[PDB]
C-alpha cells in the first residue's frame, strides 16, 4: 500500500504540473519573466523536466509492467502525457532540449523508432555537454540499432571517456552516475563482438580494468563456448532497454514476466545471428588472397564433409564481412583484407592533457583567491 | 598605466644596453651564474628607461668569488663625471641555461628590492635557449614579501607566509613596443651597412642557416631538460613525501597511541599523553618550494613552452615546403 | 538476412498466392540479390548468378545481366566488378592532421 | 665475491642505461665497483681490487680480451688461480659466461644501430658456437623482453628496433609517469 | 618574424626571377640568369628541399611524427609540472 501511494502521487503531481508546463511556456510572457528574476537559481526550473523523465518513466513502466491488458496506461502518456509537453512551443531556456531529451528517453523505450531524424532537428539550440552526452547515449544506441556496428562503436568511446570536460557538481546525474558507466561498457561489448579487426580504439573507449575481461569475453564466445552467449545477453538487457525498475518480484502476483516475455525475446533475435556472423571473421585472414593450399585450408576450417562448404562459403562472404571474388579458369579465390590505424589517439589526448593542465592552474587559482 | 606596483613603473631597456650586455655574452660565467651587470636607468614616460649599463667583473676561473667593491664605487663615480649618476635599478645576469629565476637569485633580489623598489632583475637569454621566446625577462618581486619582510624559516612564516598566500607566479612586465628615441644614430648606419656594405649584416642573419642543420640543438635542449627538470621534479615528490608522513601518517600511530591511553588518567598524569606529538620540523607548508621553486615550474613550462615552439614552425615549414 | 539465397528459392512454397500477390515481390528480392552481388564479387559464374536468382535460364538471365551493365568474359563468367573498385580500403593513411594539432597548438 | 657478481651485474647495468633503469641497487657489488670506479689516476692495476676494476671495464667495452688479463695475470699475482686444481675447470666456467654475457652487454647497447645479424659472426667473433648462440639469443629474446625477430634455421635475426630519441622521451615519459605515482601515496596520507 | 620574412623572401625572389624571365620574353636578356642564377638555384634545390623520391616524403614526415611526440611529450610534461605543483598547494 506503501508502495503505490508513493507511485499513484508522483503521477498526480505530474499530470498537475503537465497543465502548468503547456500553460506557462506558450503565451504567458509575464509569468515567464516573474519567474527568470527572483531565485538565484533557475536550476531549480530546469531539474524538474528530466528529473521527471527517469521517475515517471519508472512509474509508468510499474503500471505498465502490471495491467497487461484493457490498456490505460500506454495509451494515456503516449497521447496525453509525451506530446503535449513536447510537440506544442519550447519555453526558452535549456528547458526545450530537456523536454526534447525526456520524450526522447520516453521514445526510446517504446520500440518504435523512426522519428530519430526529426528530435535531431528540433535540437536547433546548442548542444551543452549535458545535453549531449545524453543525445549519444541514444543517438548511438539507434545506431546500434541501425547494425551500423563501426558507427556506433566510436560514438561509445567519447561518452565513457569522462574527458568529455564533465564536472558535476550539483547532481545532474544523480543516482544513475555508474550506469553511464555500464551501460556505455556493456553496449560497446555488443558491438566489438561483430566486427573488430578494425579498431584499435577500444583503448580509448574503456579501461583496462574491463578491456582485460570484456577482451577474453568476445574470444570465448565467438571461437568454443556459447556460454558467453548467456552471461553477455544477462548483463545486455536491463541495459539495452533500460527498464528502470523490475516490479516486485512474487509468484502470487503473476503480471510481470508476461511483457518480460517480449522485451527479452525481442533482443533474442538481435544477436542470435549476429554473433554467429563472428566466428567466420574470427580465423585471421592469414593469407591475403588464397591459392589452393589456403582456400582449401579455410574449407577444412569452414565445415567438413561434402555436402554443402562451397554453398555455406558463399552465402557468408555476401552479409558485410568480406569483400572477393571467384576466377573461373585459375579456380582462384582473391580477396580482401583490410585493416584501421595505429595512432589516433595522441593527438585526441593533446587537448585533453592541456585540460588537466587548465583545471589545474584553475582549481588552485580557485584555492589562491580564497587563502588569499 | 602599464607602471608597476608601489614605487615602479615598467622598464625600457635601450639597445646601447643590450650591446654592452652581449659583449660580456655568455664568456666570463659560461657555467657558473656571475652578476654580469647593474642596470642603471631613470624614471621616464611610463617606463624606466635603462641608457648604460658598465659590467660588473668579478674573480672567475672557473668558480666566482666576489670581490671588492673598488671596482663599482670608482665605476660608478666613472659613469657619473662623464653621463649621469650612480641610478642601479636593477641588474642582469645572463647566465647560464635559458631563462632561470634560481632561489638564490630571489634571495639577491629581495636584498635588492627591498632597499631600491625601483628595480627589475633581468635575464638575457641569447642563442642558449635556441632563440627561441622571451629573449629579455623582466621580472620584480612581490611587494607583499617586502610587507612580510624578513624572514622565511623552515616552521614559523614558512607555514605563516604559506597561508598569506603571496604571488609566486608573479607578473613580468613588458619591456619595449616603443620608439627609445636613441634609434637616432643607430637608424643612419642602416643604409650604409645594407647593400653597399652588407658584409656584417648578412653575416649576423646567415647565423640562423647552421642554427638549423648541425648538432642537436633542439634535442640537447630536451636532453638538458630531461634531466634539470626530472631532477626538480624528484626533489618536490620526495619533499612532499617525508612532510606528508610528519602530517598524517605519525598522526595515525601516535593518535592510536592516544586510544591506548583513554585520553586521560585522574589521579597523575599524563606523561605519555603529553609527550605526544613532539614537533618534527614541517608540521605542513615548506615555503621556499611552494614560493620559489614554483618561480621555477613557471620557468620551466617556459622553457619547455620555448623550445616547442621553433619545433612547431619546422614542423609547418618542413611538411609544406617539400609538399611543393 | 544470412544471404542463402540458393535455399530461399527453395523454400517458397508456389500454393501460396499471396506470395504471388504481392506486386513486384518476386523481382524485389531478385533485385536485391544482385544488389549485393555487385558489393562483394569481382565476378559471377554465369550458371551461379542463374542459381541464386531461383535457376534462370538463359533468355530470364539477360534482364540482370543488363540491369547493372554487366556483360561476359572469356570462358566464361559474367563480370561484375573490378577488383580495386569493389575493395576500397580507408586504411592507414592518417598523421596528416597537422593543420588542426597546430591550429590549437599556436598559442 | 666480486667476480660471481661482476657477470650478473654488468649486463644488468647495460641493460638498466639502455634505459631498463629501475632496478638499480645500492650496497651490493655496484657499490664495492662504484668505490674503485671513482679513482681518477688509475693506469696499470698493481692491487687486487684493481685487477677487478680492470677486467669489469674490459667487460663494458664488451672484449672477451679484458676478462683474460685479470684471469691470467692477477690470479699469478695474486695466487686466486693457484690454489685450486680445479682453476683449470673454473677457467673455461669463466671464459665462455664472459663471452656470453660480453655478448650480451655489446647487445644491449647496439641493438639499436642493427637492421640484421649475421648470428654466424657472432659465434666465430665471441669463440662461442652456433647450438649455445641458438639457444643464448633465443632465451634472450624471449626473457630480455626485446623486440627481435629471430630466424633459426637460416641463422638471421631482423631487429631494426628504434629510435636514439626513446633515451630522452622514455626518460621524460618515466619523469612524468613518476609523477602520478608519488601523487597518489600524497593523496592517501592527506585523507 | 623570422617565419614570415621567410616566405617573403620566396616573393620579392618570385618578382625577381620574373624580371629576369622577362627580360628574355620581350627581346633578349637573362645572361642574368643563364648560368648565374641557373647555378645559385640549382644549389637551392639541391639544399632546401633535398632531392625527390618518395622515401623521402615517408622520412620526412616519420621525423615529423617523431617531433611532433616530443613536442607533445613537453605539453605532458607541462602538464605534470602542474599536477605535482598543484597537490602541494591543496
Amino acid at each position: 500500500q506503501w508502495l503505490w501511494d508513493i507511485i499513484d502521487e508522483f503521477i498526480y503531481q505530474f499530470q498537475s504540473f503537465s497543465q502548468y508546463r503547456c500553460k506557462t511556456a506558450k503565451k504567458s510572457e509575464e509569468e515567464i519573466d516573474f519567474l527568470r528574476s527572483n531565485p538565484k537559481i533557475w536550476n531549480v526550473h530546469s531539474v524538474l523536466n528530466v528529473l521527471h523523465s527517469l521517475v515517471d518513466k519508472s512509474n509508468i513502466n510499474r503500471q505498465l509492467e502490471v495491467y497487461t491488458s484493457g490498456g490505460d496506461p500506454e495509451s494515456v502518456a503516449g497521447e496525453y502525457g509525451r506530446h503535449s509537453l513536447y510537440k506544442m512551443l519550447g519555453y526558452f531556456s535549456l528547458v526545450g532540449l530537456l523536454r526534447l531529451h525526456s520524450l526522447l528517453g520516453d521514445y526510446y523505450q517504446a520500440i518504435k523508432v523512426l522519428e530519430n531524424i526529426e528530435l535531431n532537428k528540433k535540437s536547433m539550440y546548442s548542444r551543452v555537454p549535458e545535453c549531449q552526452v545524453t543525445t549519444y547515449y541514444y543517438v548511438g544506441f539507434a545506431y546500434l540499432m541501425m547494425r551500423r556496428y563501426q558507427d556506433a562503436i566510436r560514438v561509445f568511446a567519447n561518452i565513457l571517456l569522462y574527458i568529455q570536460r564533465t564536472k558535476s557538481m550539483f547532481q545532474r546525474t544523480t543516482y544513475k552516475y555508474e550506469m553511464i558507466n555500464k551501460q556505455n561498457e556493456q553496449m560497446h561489448a555488443l558491438l566489438a563482438i561483430a566486427l573488430t579487426m578494425y579498431p584499435m580504439r577500444i583503448d580509448e573507449s574503456i579501461h583496462l580494468q574491463l578491456r582485460e575481461k570484456y577482451g577474453d569475453k568476445m574470444l570465448r564466445m565467438q571461437k568454443g563456448d556459447p556460454q558467453v552467449y548467456e552471461e553477455l545477453f544477462s548483463y545486455s538487457c536491463p541495459k539495452f532497454l533500460s527498464p528502470v525498475v523490475p516490479n516486485y518480484d512474487s509468484v502470487h502476483p503473476n503480471y510481470h514476466k508476461e511483457p518480460f516475455l517480449q522485451q527479452l525475446k525481442v533482443f533474442s533475435d538481435e544477436v542470435q545471428q549476429q554473433a554467429q556472423l563472428s566466428t567466420i571473421r574470427s580465423f585471421l585472414k592469414l593469407y591475403t588472397t588464397m591459392p589452393v593450399a589456403k582456400l582449401a585450408g579455410f574449407l577444412d576450417l569452414t565445415e567438413q564433409e561434402f555436402r554443402i562448404q562451397l554453398l555455406v562459403f558463399k552465402h557468408k562472404m555476401k552479409n558485410l564481412v568480406w569483400t572477393s571474388g571467384i576466377s573461373a579458369l585459375d579456380g582462384e579465390f582473391q580477396s580482401a583484407s583490410e585493416v584501421d590505424f595505429y595512432i589516433d589517439k595522441d593527438m585526441i589526448h593533446i587537448a585533453d592533457t592541456k585540460v588537466a593542465r587548465r583545471y589545474g592552474d584553475f582549481f588552485i587559482r580557485q584555492i589562491h583567491k580564497f587563502e588569499e | 598605466g602599464g607602471s608597476g606596483d608601489s614605487a615602479v613603473k615598467q622598464v625600457q631597456i635601450d639597445g646601447l644596453v643590450v650591446l654592452k650586455i652581449i659583449k660580456h655574452y655568455q664568456e666570463e660565467g659560461q657555467g657558473t651564474e656571475v652578476v654580469q651587470g647593474v642596470l642603471l636607468g631613470l624614471v621616464v614616460e611610463d617606463r624606466l628607461e635603462i641608457t648604460n649599463c658598465f659590467p660588473f667583473p668579478q674573480h672567475t676561473e672557473d668558480d666566482a668569488d666576489f670581490d671588492e667593491v673598488q671596482y663599482q664605487m670608482e665605476m660608478m663615480r666613472s659613469l657619473r663625471h662623464v653621463n649621469i649618476d650612480h641610478l642601479h635599478v636593477g641588474w642582469y645576469q645572463s647566465t647560464y641555461y635559458g631563462s632561470f629565476v634560481t632561489r638564490a637569485l630571489l634571495d639577491s633580489q629581495f636584498s635588492y628590492q627591498h632597499a631600491i623598489e625601483e628595480s627589475v632583475v633581468l635575464i638575457y637569454d641569447p642563442i642558449k635557449t635556441a632563440q627561441g621566446s622571451l629573449s629579455l625577462k623582466a621580472y620584480r618581486l612581490t611587494p607583499k614579501l617586502m610587507e612580510v619582510c624578513k624572514e622565511k624559516d623552515f616552521s614559523p612564516e614558512a607555514l605563516k607566509k604559506a597561508n598569506i598566500t603571496f604571488e609566486h607566479m608573479f607578473e613580468e612586465v613588458p619591456i619595449v613596443i616603443k620608439n627609445s628615441h636613441l634609434i637616432n644614430v643607430l637608424m643612419w648606419e642602416l643604409e650604409k651597412k645594407s647593400a653597399v656594405a652588407d658584409k656584417h649584416e648578412l653575416l649576423s642573419l646567415a647565423s640562423s642557416n647552421h642554427l638549423g642543420k648541425n648538432l642537436q640543438l633542439l634535442m640537447d635542449r630536451v636532453d638538458e631538460m630531461s634531466q634539470d627538470i626530472v631532477k626538480y621534479n624528484t626533489y618536490m615528490r620526495n619533499t612532499s613525501k617525508q612532510q606528508q608522513q610528519k602530517h598524517q601518517y605519525q598522526q595515525r600511530r601516535q593518535q592510536e597511541n592516544m586510544q591506548r591511553q583513554s585520553r586521560g588518567e585522574p589521579p597523575l598524569p599524563e606523561e605519555d599523553l603529553s609527550k605526544l606529538f613532539k614537533p618534527p620540523q614541517p608540521p605542513a607548508r615548506m615555503d621556499s618550494l611552494l614560493i620559489a621553486g614554483q618561480i621555477n615550474t613557471y620557468c620551466q613550462n617556459i622553457k619547455e613552452f620555448t623550445a616547442q615552439n621553433l619545433g612547431k614552425l619546422f614542423m609547418a615549414q618542413a611538411l609544406q615546403e617539400y609538399n611543393n | 538476412e544470412t544471404c542463402h539465397f540458393q535455399a530461399f528459392w527453395q523454400a517458397l512454397d508456389e500454393n501460396m498466392d499471396l506470395l504471388e500477390g504481392i506486386t513486384g515481390f518476386e523481382d524485389s528480392v531478385r533485385k536485391f540479390i544482385c544488389h549485393v552481388v555487385g558489393i562483394t564479387y569481382q565476378h559471377i559464374d554465369r550458371w551461379l548468378l542463374a542459381e541464386m536468382l531461383g535457376d534462370l535460364t538463359d533468355s530470364q538471365l539477360k534482364m540482370w545481366m543488363s540491369k547493372y551493365g554487366w556483360s561476359a568474359d572469356e570462358s566464361g563468367q559474367i563480370f561484375i566488378c573490378s577488383q580495386e573498385e569493389s575493395i576500397k580500403p580507408k586504411n592507414i593513411v592518417e598523421k596528416i592532421d597537422f593543420d588542426s594539432v597546430s591550429s590549437i597548438m599556436a598559442s | 665475491y666480486l667476480v660471481s657478481a661482476m657477470l650478473l651485474e654488468i649486463p644488468y647495468m647495460a641493460a638498466h642505461e639502455s634505459d631498463a633503469r629501475r632496478r638499480m641497487i645500492s650496497k651490493q657489488f655496484h657499490h664495492q665497483l662504484r668505490v674503485g670506479e671513482r679513482q681518477p689516476l688509475l693506469g696499470p692495476p698493481e692491487s687486487m681490487r684493481e685487477h677487478v676494476v680492470a677486467a669489469s671495464k674490459a667487460m663494458k667495452m664488451g672484449d672477451w680480451k679484458t676478462c683474460h688479463s685479470f684471469i691470467i695475470n692477477e690470479k699469478m699475482n695474486g695466487k686466486v688461480w693457484d690454489l685450486f686444481p680445479e682453476a683449470d675447470k673454473v677457467r673455461t666456467m669463466l671464459v665462455r659466461k664472459i663471452q656470453e654475457e660480453s655478448l650480451r652487454t655489446y647487445l644491449f647497447t647496439y641493438s639499436s644501430v642493427y637492421d640484421s645479424i649475421s648470428m654466424e659472426t657472432l659465434s666465430d667473433m665471441f669463440e662461442l658456437d652456433l647450438p649455445t648462440v641458438h639457444s643464448i639469443i633465443s632465451k634472450m629474446i624471449i626473457n630480455e623482453e626485446l623486440m627481435a625477430s629471430l630466424d633459426q634455421p637460416t641463422q638471421t635475426v631482423v631487429m631494426h628496433r628504434t629510435e636514439p630519441t626513446a633515451q630522452q622521451n622514455l626518460a621524460l615519459q618515466l619523469a612524468e609517469k613518476l609523477g602520478s605515482l608519488v601523487e597518489n601515496n600524497e593523496r592517501v596520507f592527506d585523507h | 618574424d623570422l617565419q614570415q620574412v621567410g616566405g617573403a623572401s620566396a616573393r620579392i625572389q618570385d618578382a625577381l626571377s620574373t624580371v629576369l624571365q622577362y627580360a628574355e620574353d620581350v627581346l633578349s636578356g637573362k645572361v642574368s640568369a643563364d648560368n648565374t642564377v641557373g647555378r645559385f638555384l640549382m644549389s637551392l634545390v639541391n639544399q632546401v628541399p633535398k632531392i625527390v623520391p618518395d622515401d623521402f616524403e615517408t622520412m620526412l614526415n616519420s621525423n615529423i611524427n617523431d617531433l611532433l611526440m616530443v613536442t607533445y611529450l613537453a605539453n605532458l610534461t607541462q602538464s605534470q609540472i602542474a599536477l605535482n605543483e598543484k597537490l602541494v598547494n591543496l
